[PDB]
């Protein structure tokens, strides 16, 4: 079965230039057509274009023109892409995708590169500022409350668990929000037995490896 | 031909020269392959 | 038969699913498929 | 430019059902598209080209028809395995462009939220802007609507909303609504409310607190 895989994670500034590239794997190269496409977080797909792994061919779109570029290595059996003069926006999520086999040329997607993620962002590394989130006994729902761990002003997705694996019920954890400063934030909460409140104790394990902090905070109702 | 592929000045686009060449054998073989000529190409006629 | 049929096969702005053979050693005995593709070698510097 | 838009948006089924899907272009497409299946955090996957194959490896259930400019998907049997978006593609001619986007989620008795507010801490206190949260946990209905209401006044702009993805066991879904400010403004202001409407609801319902 043929496959295809490519790079890890990119973080990169504006108007820098990034090379993403994807490796195939197929029975026969007859004329393969690697062929990229795009999307942005919660949003339409966006298609880039398509290199003809045969030989040379270039067709690109026509919103990217004259700023994108693709070329592929023979030998490695890769596809290479280039984009420059980036900007906020090409925040997205980039894929290889090509492959016909049986024909030489087609313009459907039928074989699907796992993903890159690409941020375009202005600021740097830093570490995220914990706080807890401590319920009230007025709102003891069924003798059980909510409770959670707010993660504020971070950049490069925190792994969020509490007690470090110790807990697994009701647990939730909301997907990261961008703000106005260019900075991220997710909130963690989850509900427990009210009846435990004050005999038990509970705190969230956060794991930022970009920045290789771990912290950890009881939270105290 | 060796000459004129050899010649040491060239005239200027606006006034290009001709040869009235005839009567004569022509060889294309090195010209085809001196392994230097950037472009050839023509048409009407294959290169071979 | 042979028909026109455009407004089911030019993709507009360019269709690029057909190809053809421009360049082959041999002319080609009737009824033969020769799918693989190869490079053309042409007098001196053969390409492979 | 070949403009692609699909009517139903999201829709709604539950386990052993069919669906439809409509595609519409702005101008005639000679039967070229294709439909891809998209699970949250993976890669896209082929189902039907040119309109009408079933391309090779998946269930026989998906089929596709239509010509064109309408277009349209169905499945007989709805397996667990459908549970994602679907897109459209048309290649009639340049620029290659897609749909917009069409999921499905199980149909079940609408789950009614449990509300909680958290005041900010103290600790965010030292720093010097100013968190609020309110939450919305197990609530079915995903059109719902939060607004803020601080010292009696309707709040806008600072506000942001997130909301969970639903979940396979819980199979419901679950929201956060964050008010951010600057210290001046804490202080400054007495009373806290965030508002909720959602459909399960008989009536709107508001939580509240003030400082201490």
């Amino acid at each position: 079965q043929v496959q295809l895989v490519q790079s890890g994670a990119e973080v990169k500034k504006p108007g820098a230039s990034v090379k993403v590239s994807c490796k195939a794997s197929g029975y026969t190269f007859t004329t393969y057509a690697m062929h990229w496409v795009r999307q942005a977080p919660g949003q339409r797909l966006e298609w880039m274009g398509w290199i003809n792994a045969g030989n040379g061919n270039t067709k690109y779109s026509q919103k990217f023109q004259g700023r994108v570029t693709i070329t592929r290595d023979t030998s490695a059996s890769t596809a290479y892409m280039e984009l420059s003069s980036l900007r906020s926006e090409d925040t997205a999520v980039y894929y290889c995708a090509g492959g016909g086999g049986r024909r030489l040329q087609f313009d459907y997607f039928d074989y699907w590169g796992q993903g890159t993620l690409v941020t375009v962002s202005s600021a740097s590394t830093k570490g995220p500022s914990v706080f807890p989130l401590a319920p009230s006994s007025k709102s003891t729902s069924g003798g059980t409350a909510a409770l959670g761990c707010l993660v504020k002003d971070y950049f490069p997705p925190v792994t969020v668990s509490w007690n470090s694996g110790a807990l697994t019920s009701g647990v939730h954890t909301f997907p990261a929000v961008l703000q106005s400063s260019g900075l991220y934030s997710l909130s963690s909460v989850v509900t427990v037995p009210s009846s435990s409140l004050g005999t038990q104790t509970y705190i969230c394990n956060v794991n930022h490896k970009p920045s290789n902090t771990k912290v950890d905070k009881k939270v105290e109702p | 031909f060796g000459e004129v592929f050899n010649a040491t000045r060239f005239a200027s686009v606006y006034a290009w020269n001709r040869k009235r060449i005839s009567n004569c054998v022509a060889d294309y073989s090195v010209l085809y392959n001196s392994a230097s000529f950037s472009t050839f190409k023509c048409y009407g006629v294959s290169p071979t | 038969i042979a028909w026109n049929s455009n407004n089911l096969d030019s993709k507009v702005g360019g269709n690029y699913n057909y190809l053809y053979r421009l360049f082959r050693k041999s002319n080609l005995k009737p009824f033969e498929r020769d799918i693989s593709t190869e490079i053309y070698q042409a007098g001196s510097t053969p390409c492979n | 430019d070949i403009q692609m838009t699909q009517s139903p948006s999201t829709l709604s089924a539950s386990v052993g059902d069919r669906v439809t899907i409509t595609c519409r272009a702005s101008q005639s497409i000679s039967s070229w598209l294709a439909w891809y299946q998209q699970k949250p955090g993976k890669a896209p996957k082929l189902l039907i080209y040119d309109a009408s194959s079933l391309e090779s490896g998946v269930p026989s259930r998906f089929s596709g028809s239509g010509s064109g400019t309408e277009f349209t998907l169905t499945i007989s049997s709805l397996q667990p395995d459908d549970f994602a978006t679907y897109y459209c593609q048309q290649y009639n001619g340049y620029p290659w462009t897609f749909g917009q986007g069409t999921k499905v989620e199980i149909k079940r008795t609408v789950a009614a939220p449990s509300v909680f507010i958290f005041p900010p801490s103290d600790e965010q206190l030292k720093s010097g802007t100013a968190s609020v949260v309110c939450l919305l946990n197990n609530f079915y209905p995903r059109e719902a609507k939060v607004q803020w209401k601080v010292d009696n006044a309707l709040q806008s702009g600072n506000s942001q909303e997130s909301v969970t993805e639903q979940d396979s066991k819980d199979s419901t879904y679950s929201l956060s609504s964050t008010l951010t400010l600057s210290k001046a403004d804490y202080e400054k202001h007495k009373v806290y409310a965030c508002e909720v409407t959602h459909q399960g609801l008989s009536s709107p319902v508001t939580k509240s607190f003030n400082r201490g």
